[PDB]
């Protein structure tokens, strides 16, 4: 169900 | 059956429609191959059509699917643009519904993660004025979402970067460098670094915006994470429009920077003569 | 995968539900939680989101993994963060809190005893649809427990806000509110009646006139759980004028809808 | 003007050869459209043959040109593979010439930066055994370059990740977690994180190798840069596949 | 006709030679260097790389910018890093130095005064081809200054090692070694003589028989600078047997070779 997450490198 | 879903995207049965949507979001995930299969089945026209829906439940999942599709290759991103999704996404940036706003910014940033062709389409759709407005938001969640999208846009060519500048983004960015919120500082420095990765014209705008005093102040920070982020940006500023000495905030940028050192030599051969000759003609 | 599910059908679905718990447990055995919990008191927002990310992943394991998170003393900090004006910190804590509350009744009770409901309930009135979704998710998990956990939700004063949201012109909000209410109404007759006394039936019946098949399906599950109560509860449903609309739906064109309207008229028997 | 240079890649005049080789490198560094023009002109067969050259001056600039061609899209990477460059590339990983070794590792890293199909070709060509050995190198420059190429390979599917594990990369990676060199530490954690971004099997290998004790120790670091790196890796492990 | 293309070209000179110096100076005027210099003593290899990236960029500007880096006190730490067993640190320190040594004689002399040459010479005997290139490049930029600067190199003992490299079967090492010697040979007759006293001519003449045109171009470039000395220097060249080689090369298939050989031969007499 509708949960989102994200991250970044360099 | 994939066409069955595509067919069911026009169903007036909201329960049958919502099932085909979430299932499409599932298919859009799992690689560009499944993304392409969705594209080939002819779903995009009905998908984009639902972006004008006043049904937030349908709109949300629709944006979810479009974002997954937009996570594919530039070719697959360009299909989303061709389908005509940008004008609707841009208008949704003015929504007071934070849930919709996140999904709209998510899709838009994925589109801006492609090539300059795709980035320029975002710009030509009028997305920057809304993004800039959001930089003044007291909602840290909205702020991250807007900086993520701006960062991707500023990762393109100098003309893309310049569009960002002309939209008035720098004043807001500079003010955020004073924040005690390390998370906001990271996001703001991320965007700045991409902007400073342009030409001399673009770098000068950063300087004219008063970025250096804050960047310099952070060099004294005992936080090694802040230090790296501040040094990254300042290093791009001190590049002198030379892209071989710049690095866009992305994986493989620092490694590429190192490799170019051992090949600028023949490129440095002609700069030294340009220096001697110009001096000898005082 | 969990969706797609003589006794080998049982064991397969275990392996799916528990996939990854053994890995998460090793992290715990290594002693990662004390440090993570320590980092929850940092004024550095960047460190916080990083520690909350890891903690949430750990809290995504089994009940034993979740209980280790509780035994490490994470809830007091998490609870504190629910009153933050930083919408970014708020989403991160609710995520971790939801995962913890997604465990067993013992885990849900720890969330309750830590004082999470008051903050969760006050967020229900938020004009921020993003926060609202996160608060409802966490509340739905808490309301998925036993009658004691459900009643704690009621005693916290959640129902007034939930009933108000049923009138929302936002379908997504409506789904979220109906799921939470559906969880509350899955408890004993004491809990169902509380839903009734809060004025849920009038709004639910009004939704049965909706042309939106997704809304009907959502409202049908709530009433269905209400109709599983006692005669006092079934009667109130009849008083509100549910039977009328239900049989008006007895022949709806959607197969799945028909079974829900059927199975409801069934329950209303005595 | 492009087919001219390609034919000059077979010239017996080294000065005429080097000049054409340097301009091709410059064209390939100018975007995918410039990269495709080079491919269409038929340069890859000539470039691939120069990977056998005993002239280090030529080889390096040929490696440089191929690295740029490999920086394009997955379609342009695959052309490099189809041309048959990987065997000659992988062979150069055993070179004692640090100058040539670096250039080779960059090309492979770019190749491994494509799709899982491209990563697999690198694996099937036998690139992993060499890379692993380089992890024991006392040369921090070599170590960084080897860890990068490995990180790109470990960014693929669980099959690609498992290939890395089966090659014996973990024991060396774990030792690097004790390094007082923050630069080595970042490089090792990046690779380790990718591996931990796989399925439960791949995650469990990371655990069986003894990574957690060091990781947990790093959580007490006052260095916020190290902290972020260690948490990232720890989170992937605790994702549960 | 003149002025437009004269200024369009003149304008282009300042951009390829000084494109970006105004921005780099703004960074300096903001006070970035003291902090940057403060970080070069850190034992954190990660911070060091990040600082060195910025300095090298700042030091890639004009002599004014480079000088500011020097006035800030950057060389002592840099020279100190030239002895690091960390190949990664060394690369970074050398690149920064190379940019500093790419300025004017005042900047080059500062590098000399800081004591960089002894470490650089030491590295010339390295079996690491990566380090050798870096040391040679920094050394080549020092040897691009005035005669006092070139002598510092000679007085530091760089010629013996440079001559040994001329026997290298590695064509890349050979190009690098010849470029450094070429810069040394561009000085005065005193400097040209030291090169001859170091035995460069026997090797250079041997290379003139190479079937590799690229080598020939590089070897000819070096000899031509030797040929631009006094009479006693021309004599040693002739005593070494170069004339016969140059006479056969003025009819070479490759044009750029015969031009280089022709021009060299005209210098000898
Ligand atoms: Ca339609
Ligand atoms: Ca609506
Ligand atoms: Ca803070
Ligand atoms: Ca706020
Ligand atoms: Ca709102
Ligand atoms: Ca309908
Ligand atoms: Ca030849
Ligand atoms: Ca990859
Ligand atoms: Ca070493
Ligand atoms: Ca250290
Ligand atoms: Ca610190
Ligand atoms: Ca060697
Ligand atoms: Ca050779």
């Amino acid at each position: 169900r509708r949960r989102r997450r994200r991250r970044r490198r360099r | 059956e994939l066409p069955q879903m595509v067919q069911q995207l026009n169903s007036p049965d909201q329960q049958e429609l919502q099932s085909a949507l979430r299932k499409l979001s599932q298919i859009a995930s799992g690689g560009n191959e499944q993304i392409q299969a969705v594209i080939d089945a002819g779903a995009l026209p009905a998908l984009v059509q639902l972006l004008s829906s006043p049904n937030e439940q349908i709109l949300q999942e629709a944006l979810w699917a479009l974002s997954n599709i937009a996570s594919g290759g530039n070719e697959q991103i360009q299909a989303v643009i061709d389908a005509g999704a940008l004008p609707a996404l841009v208008q949704l940036l003015s929504s007071p519904n934070e849930q919709i706003l996140q999904e709209a910014l998510w899709a838009l940033s994925n589109i801006a993660s492609g090539g300059n062709e795709q980035i320029q389409a975002v710009i030509d759709a009028g997305a920057l004025p809304a993004l800039v407005q959001l930089l003044s938001s007291p909602n840290e969640q909205i702020l991250q979402e807007a900086l993520w999208a701006l960062s991707n846009i500023a990762s393109g060519g100098n003309e893309q970067i310049q569009a960002v500048i002309d939209a008035g983004a720098l004043p807001a960015l500079v003010q955020l460098l004073s924040s005690p919120n390390e998370q906001i500082l990271q996001e703001a420095l991320w965007a700045l670094s991409n902007i400073a990765s342009g030409g001399n014209e673009q770098i000068q705008a950063v300087i004219d915006a008063g970025a250096l005093p804050a960047l310099v102040q952070l060099l004294s920070s005992p936080n090694e994470q802040i230090l790296q982020e501040a040094l990254w940006a300042l290093s791009n500023i001190a590049s002198g429009g030379n892209e071989q000495k710049q690095a866009v905030k992305e994986a493989g940028a620092l490694e590429k920077l190192e490799q170019l050192q051992s090949h600028e030599n023949e490129k440095i051969q002609k700069e030294a003569q340009e220096a001697l000759e110009k001096l000898q003609s005082h």
